[PDB]
């Protein structure tokens, strides 16, 4: 079985992009780079689906995985870091070599098991897509697989319940409102009103710089405690 | 229009509807009334499920099973047997889950005797967690999630298509991933357990779906019956079929805990809530082995000569590594988890039998062992350190039986059932599986499992030694009731574990009647 | 019958389809320039100004002048930026913007150089969802432009863009559902054909409104405008960008505006079909007139964009997300069920029940949305107690 | 490949135009190296010492992370409607009831999220 | 081009995804790798559906997409909890349960 030459070129370029994206996801020292590579891989796979007579599947891939990878990027910023460069140095002794060997062996064995399959006949999907690909998918989903379709609702409910139970902080940890924070005794107010501004010196006016007290010493309140005292 | 057999789906439909109703209770019910409703909604629901099962079972006294949803679900005798077992185990597990704090001056008992932190999102030991504990708040979302687990688990044996069975695997896995991280005490360990279980389960499920893809490619069909027809007729590729069988076997073996995939079970069982750990160790094993039985006795019997050896290498390992590792263990929960690995190996020996005796023996083994495991973990949940944390350290159990002879005797009964001593359901169970294996030409597995059981008897017996033959330490732990539900669970479980040992022919006739799948 | 029509699509010779692609690209370019200029001028009129009046005859060259100026201006590459992604983000924003327009029906079949071809670059079985996919890819341009800039304000702009997506994308997805129900196809040509009897704006008004709100959100336009938010984030994501990179961000914004306006025209305003005052004319829906009608409707949507920008302040992105998830998503999800039940009932002859259910559902929705806007967002508040500092006696 | 090669041609035109536009930005117009020009924009103030960058702003919390998670599941779930919608006429009443049940389940999840404050932070 | 290439690509992607789960400590990167694995399975399903001239494989790929989304959300919730308690998203940090 041989596909169209144009389809062959599409596969080669797009699958090269997808493979590079997967390799980047695995190897990108920056987490945001890994998310971008994941987006590239998902879009490449969507294009391949489109090439394989699965238009709806490819387009849905693009949409949903665009959204999902954007959320993953948000969580990378929230939990890992904006531009944190991971070391990727093997922390478990000998684990890197063993993992590489195991992955290579598994991939080799999987490919060997696959062998040549399309040689045994490759039916054109045009017969099934006749009458609309989305219509055929709908006929299958809501007749042959309606049970799995319904259970996907249970999957969604479990996901929502997990997110609420594990991630939704309750009343006891609700951040104080500006209204609430504006009344404490006298909120900021009486307490160093607005805290003193960071010092403004010639050659130095960043927020890191500390203001100068009359005695010439740096004012501790002038610079936020989170910053490392410098500049 | 597609004919839908609501009667056949009745237990599954009841469980899922009850889960959805519990979510509705979480949504629009007042806090003070959420727990009374949920448990009332949950237990009753499961009871209904059990009733449904027997009705379906009676309905199955005629046709040898029948598909329900145009394939994709088949309720035959093995399916209904496993569904009833899972329903009973779920009833017991939910009764364990619903246990609240024994008693306190404040009315803020917060479903804590069941190890569930009042606010999972709250940081461990933070002022928010302390305030939530004081106020007596409880995250009743546990009951919906648990039901969903049971839902998916009830489906997993009955799934007659690769897609449906994958969906069931995910549906039962996600709620368990979440539940592993809700422990009231030792929250760090519970969260680590949840993360490990999620990572390894997602990894295994990726393998499972890839294997399903390979089988679909080889056979061009997702129904197990269709795959069997294709492989038997030789129409398939016969290399993709084997590769898919291997990859799908990876997922199911992870779910049951074979040695190449066991490592998650010790950590997860140690870290997860004791009630959740018990319900998991029983019912998830039951469901996973039901699916494995369906795969091997329905989907791909024809390739027995191809996958029979692989399972051997696993079963042997599962019996050896599972047991030998438990020998040196010093933690009761961890020791029981390794025991669960070993008993997964013992089940796999019966599955390897590839004969109807194998199916019957596996079904009985799963029933009896699920009950024994649930009871053992429920008992473990009651041994409380002075600080209130479960005194899982085995050394601290010294003289526990002497202080609490009734609970000690019950736990010794469970331990001997696991060891497979006669007059306990465990021995009848092991004998069934090993007899099935022997009839199947796998008597070397009978010998190896015999040696493995001899080894495992040591670490099952050391617990009894500490419990009875040793004088209690100065800081020995103390029992916490904590309520009628937990005592009822323990007593029912012990009674079943003893009756199925003394008088096993009941439920063994049932297992025999369910030795045939709807091929 | 089957859309896209096989006898009309896929038969274009290489030269003809290349010519149509070039024509569509040039049309988008001219429409972006026209939008830039016509906005400025209409905003001026709405503010009783003139807008650009001097650069070229009647200020017609103002937009092209600005584009060339951005070309002639220094191309900055700030230190501390993620140079690869920083340079790619404009391209990631632009390319999908243009690609999405490929499946927009500008007109019906027309004969050019002896070939009968549709007056649109192409059509797909999933054309509408393809437009959605392309627009979704486009937002990564904004997000990565904000992130890669390596500065606080661009980073906040990118985060606001991600929140934008979370707010509006599900709303658009659900809004498409009623259109698909009534048209029975996701191809844009099929939807236009289905709108032949009556435009879906009348039949699917709730879906139309939800989609309108959600596309105004999608294009990062006022009153949402969150990723840029000049008054809050200086330049938002496109801070640290200059010259044609900033120009391409703005070009992507305007091309997305055109794409969503054209898609609204396709689904709800009967696509290129002639409006009622001209619908009676023979041949109005034939020849090249459909191009005129489609342009007119797209530009009415552009006028709506400019009107919203002139009139409304910009929301807080948390408020926009609350709108999207507490109003848009619920409303669209309920409307899908209502439409499905109504269509099923009328298909089964229960027309009276269908009409009653539709009217009752819309009444209930407009009551509950009003409650949310006024009751949940209560116009009442509590008093305050005194503290250490002595306080005067209140009236 | 038909029905797509026009999309490919338009995408090629757009990609060429965009990359050429970036190149024009870089190579057209004056270029003048200036340390102050290249450093980050901070409303005119000197940028915080990048040497000490790894102490603040390393991680940016999002107050709508819960909505962000729910977005993934809801977006992947609603896509079931499109094949249902397009084939609505061909399917019949049973499929309408199936989808109504599915949407009611989605509504239960959504209502649980909403009424328990899952949509409040941002 | 022989269609089997599509399968080989999947075998690579899945393999790569597996390797990622073994090599990357970040939990988010692990979720990305799991998504890679599931989408490799989807690619295999699509190729097989094309080979067999039926859409069942595409439906399975869609359901796998749903499963991947739900699993990612659950993992995200778990990692949020672990991060709030531990201030880190490294899987290697969750190492208490051992031996």
């Amino acid at each position: 079985a041989r596909t169209s030459t144009s389809e062959a070129v599409v596969f080669w370029v797009v699958g090269t992009v997808a493979l590079v994206g997967a390799i980047g996801v695995v190897a990108a020292r920056k987490a945001v780079y890994s998310a971008v590579f994941l987006a590239c891989t998902m879009i490449s796979l969507a294009v391949l689906y489109i090439a394989q007579d699965a238009p709806f599947l490819g387009v849905v891939q693009i949409v949903v995985y665009t959204g999902a990878v954007m959320m993953l990027f948000l969580f990378v910023l929230m939990l890992i870091g904006v531009d944190l460069t991971e070391s990727l140095v093997e922390t478990i002794k000998g684990h890197r070599i063993a993992a590489l060997i195991a992955g290579a062996g598994f991939g080799i064995l999987v490919i060997a098991g696959i062998g040549n399959v399309s040689v045994a006949g490759f039916s054109g999907l045009a017969a099934a897509n006749s009458g609309g690909n989305v219509e055929g998918l709908a006929a299958l989903i809501f007749t042959r697989y309606l049970w799995a379709f319904e259970l996907t609702s249970a999957l969604l409910i479990t996901a929502a319940l997990g997110a609420m139970v594990l991630a939704h902080r309750e009343r006891f940890e609700r951040r104080k409102t500006q209204r609430e924070l504006a009344i404490e005794r006298f909120q900021t107010g009486g307490h160093p009103t607005p805290l003193p501004n960071p010092g403004v010196y010639a050659r130095h006016n960043s927020v890191d710089v500390p203001a100068r007290l009359p005695d010439g010493s740096e004012s501790p309140l002038s610079v936020s405690t989170i910053l490392p005292h410098r500049t | 229009t597609p004919s839908i057999e609501y009667g056949l789906l009745s237990p599954m439909l009841i469980v899922f509807g009850v889960a959805i109703a519990g979510v509705l209770i979480e949504a629009l019910a007042p806090r003070q009334s959420r727990y009374p409703l949920q448990v009332t909604l949950a237990l009753g629901g499961l009871i209904a499920t059990v009733v449904a099962v027997v009705f379906v079972a009676r309905g199955l006294s005629g046709t040898p099973g029948r598909p329900a949803v145009l394939g994709a679900v088949v309720l035959d005798a093995p399916a209904v047997f496993l569904q009833g077992t899972i329903a009973l185990v779920g009833i017991l597990g939910i009764m364990l889950i619903a246990e609240r704090q024994k008693a306190t001056v404040s009315a803020g008992e917060a479903r804590g005797l069941e190890d569930f932190t009042p606010q999972a999102s709250a940081v461990a030991g933070s002022v928010a967690e302390q305030l939530a504990t004081k106020t007596g708040v409880m995250q009743t979302e546990v009951f919906p999630l648990t039901m969903f687990a049971i839902g998916g688990m009830l489906l997993f044996p009955a799934a007659d298509d690769l897609l449906t069975m994958f969906v069931a695997l995910e549906v039962l896995s996600l709620p368990l991933y979440l539940l592993c991280g809700l422990a009231r005490r030792r929250r760090l360990l519970s969260q680590e357990a949840a993360l490990k279980y999620f990572l390894l389960g997602a990894f295994s499920s990726a393998f499972f779906i890839y294997g399903a893809a390979m089988l679909y490619g080889s056979a061009g069909t997702l129904d197990l019956s269709g795959i069997a027809e294709s492989v038997a007729a030789g129409s398939g590729n016969t290399s993709l079929a084997l590769l898919g069988v291997a990859l799908l076997l990876v997922g199911v073996l992870f779910k049951v805990g074979a040695v190449p995939f066991h490592s998650w079970i010790p950590d997860v069982y140690q870290g997860a809530p004791t009630s959740i750990t018990a319900f998991m160790a029983a019912a998830t094993k039951i469901a996973a082995f039901g699916a494995m039985l369906r795969i091997f006795y329905v989907a791909v019997p024809a390739l027995r000569d191809d996958w029979r050896p692989v399972l051997w290498a696993i079963a042997i390992l599962t019996m050896v590594v599972g047991t030998v590792t438990a020998v040196t263990q010093t933690d009761v929960k961890r020791m029981l988890a390794y025991s669960a690995v070993a008993h997964s190996g013992f089940i796999l020996t019966g599955v390897i039998a590839a004969n109807p005796a194998g199916v019957s023996s596996t079904l009985f083994y799963l029933f009896a062992y699920g009950f024994s495991t649930l009871g053992a973990f429920a008992v473990v949940g009651l041994i409380r350190n002075a600080a209130g944390d479960e005194e899982t350290s085995m050394a601290q159990w010294a003289g526990l039986g002497r202080r609490y002879p009734i609970v000690g005797v019950v736990f010794s009964l469970f331990l001997l059932a696991f060891a497979g001593i006669p007059l306990t359901s465990g021995f009848v169970s092991k004998f069934a599986v090993f007899k099935a294996a022997g009839e199947g030409g796998a008597i070397p597995l009978v010998i190896i499992g015999v040696i493995a059981s001899a080894v495992a008897a040591y670490f099952y017996v050391r617990v009894i030694v500490l419990m009875f033959f040793t004088e209690p330490p100065d800081d020995a732990p103390e029992l916490v009731v904590p309520s009628g539900l937990s005592t009822a669970v323990v007593t029912v479980t012990a009674a079943v574990t003893f009756a199925l040992g003394a008088l096993p022919q009941p439920l063994l006739d049932l297992a025999n009647s369910a030795e045939t799948f709807l091929h | 019958m089957t859309h896209p029509d096989p006898t009309l699509f896929g038969h274009d010779p290489w030269w003809l389809m290349l010519a149509k692609a070039v024509a569509i690209f040039v049309f988008l370019l001219l429409t972006v320039l026209s939008a830039i200029l016509i906005e400025r001028k209409l905003l001026g009129r709405m503010q009783m100004r003139f807008g650009p009046n001097r650069v070229g005859p009647a200020g017609l060259l103002q937009s092209l002048a600005d584009g060339i100026k951005l070309a002639l201006k220094e191309g900055l590459v700030p230190a501390g930026v993620d140079k690869p992604i920083y340079l790619l983000a404009p391209v990631i924003s632009v390319i999908p913007a243009f690609v999405a327009f490929s499946v927009i029906p500008l007109g019906g079949a027309v004969s050019v150089f002896g070939h009968r071809t549709p007056l649109q670059l192409t059509d797909l079985p999933v054309a509408v969802l393809f437009i959605l996919a392309a627009t979704s890819i486009g937002v990564y341009g904004i997000v990565l432009a904000g992130w890669a800039s390596g500065s606080t304000y661009p980073l906040l702009g990118g985060l606001r863009s991600s929140a934008q997506v979370v707010s509006y994308e599900i709303a658009m997805g659900l809004s498409f559902v009623a259109v698909f129900l009534y048209a029975g196809t996701m191809s844009t040509s099929g939807i236009v054909a289905a709108q032949d009897r009556t435009w879906f704006v009348f039949l699917l008004l709730p879906s139309f409104l939800v989609y309108v709100v959600s596309m105004v959100g999608e294009t990062n336009r006022a009153p949402f405008d969150l990723p840029e938010a000049e008054g809050e984030l200086v330049g938002g994501f496109h801070t640290e960008y200059s010259s044609l990179k900033f120009a391409m961000f703005m070009l992507a914004e305007y091309v997305n505006m055109t794409t969503v306006s054209a898609l609204a025209t396709t689904m709800f305003l009967g696509g290129w079909h002639a409006p009622f005052p001209f619908n009676l004319i023979d041949g109005a829906n034939s020849g090249w007139w459909p191009l005129l009608w489609f342009t007119a409707k797209v530009w009415t949507f552009m006028f709506l964009y400019f009107w919203l920008r002139a009139t409304l302040p910009r929301l807080r992105y948390d408020q926009f997300m609350a709108l999207g998830w507490k109003v848009l998503i619920p409303v669209s999800l309920l409307w899908i069920m209502v439409v499905a039940i109504t269509r099923s009932l009328r298909q089964h002859g229960e027309g009276t029940w269908a009409a009653w259910l539709l009217t009752a559902a819309v009444v209930v929705v407009v009551a509950l949305i009003w409650g949310l806007a006024t009751s949940l967002r209560r116009r009442t508040v509590q008093p305050p107690p005194p503290q250490s500092t002595g306080a005067y006696p209140v009236p | 490949m038909a029905l797509y090669t026009p999309i490919l041609i338009l995408g090629a035109i757009a990609a060429v135009f965009a990359v050429v536009s970036v190149g024009i930005a870089l190579v057209i117009g004056p270029r003048r190296f200036n340390r102050s020009k290249l450093e980050a924009y901070e409303c005119g103030i000197d940028p915080l010492p990048p040497v000490a960058a790894g102490l603040t702003g390393q991680r940016i919390p999002i107050r709508y992370y819960l909505i962000a998670m729910l977005f993934i599941v809801f977006d992947i779930e609603i896509v079931f409607l499109y094949p249902w919608a397009v084939a609505f006429d061909s399917l019949g009443l049973f499929a309408v009831i199936e989808m109504l049940l599915f949407m009611l389940t989605v509504f239960v999840a959504y209502a649980y999220v909403w009424r328990r404050g899952g949509l409040n932070w941002d | 081009m022989n269609p089997d290439n599509y399968l080989y690509l999947s075998a690579l992607l899945f393999t790569i995804g597996a390797a990622g789960v073994l090599l990357r400590r970040n939990a988010i990167v692990m979720f990305m790798c799991v998504e890679l694995m599931l989408n490799a399975a989807n690619l295999a399903f699509v190729n097989f559906s094309r080979m067999h001239g039926q859409l069942d494989g595409q439906v399975v790929a869609f359901f796998t997409m749903v499963v991947a989304a739900c699993e990612v959300v659950v993992g995200l919730a778990i990692i949020m909890a672990i991060f709030r308690t531990r201030r880190s998203a490294s899987v290697d940090d969750a190492n208490l349960l051992k031996h």
